[PDB]
């Protein structure tokens, strides 16, 4: 006979690119979204300007 | 500054050619007020004038003398009641920068003043 090779996921190397999260109610999410806020860093010139 | 009688030359010849051509000079600059400060650099000034309020109000970063006055060429400086012989006292008096324009072909010119007086319509 022969037998089956099991795998997981979380043993694999590629886990570590991505957060896995189980959210049982997405069935009934309509379009969700992220929000980010960045601020970029600024640097004082002279002169006329 | 370089090359600047030259350029005072052509200025002349500007106003010249403007009064000639019936676009007046007075139809070509704005006044605004009396500058206090500015920062420079290589051939490429910001200058910073009042516009509103009295002069000394202001602040400048001379260190020497915070505040200021206003200079006017004495040479260009016209008074009028002295001059009109109003009679009359000096209080308070307005101030008018007028112009004074002379036509006739090729040979023409401009005269500038500053006046003062009490009177609020020249006319």
């Amino acid at each position: 006979c022969s037998t089956l090779s099991l795998v997981r996921f979380l043993e694999l190397g590629l886990s570590v690119a991505c957060v896995c999260t189980k959210f049982p109610e997405l069935s009934y999410v309509a379009e969700g979204t992220i929000q980010f806020e960045v601020q970029q860093p600024m640097i004082a010139r002279d002169g006329p300007h | 500054d370089r090359r600047t009688a030259a350029r005072l030359e052509r200025f002349a010849t500007v106003l010249r050619a403007m009064i000639r051509s019936h676009v007046f000079p007075h139809r070509a600059l704005h006044v605004l007020g009396g500058l206090l400060g500015h920062v420079t650099q290589d051939r490429l000034a910001s200058v910073t004038c009042v516009a509103r309020g009295d002069q000394e109000a202001a602040r400048t970063n001379d260190m020497a003398a915070r505040r200021s006055q206003v200079h006017v060429p004495a040479c260009a400086l016209m008074d009028v009641d002295r001059e009109l012989r109003l009679g009359g006292d000096d209080g308070l008096r307005f101030a008018y920068l007028v112009f004074v324009y002379t036509q006739r072909h090729r040979r023409e010119a401009l005269r500038v003043h500053v006046a003062v007086s009490r009177l609020p319509e020249l006319g």
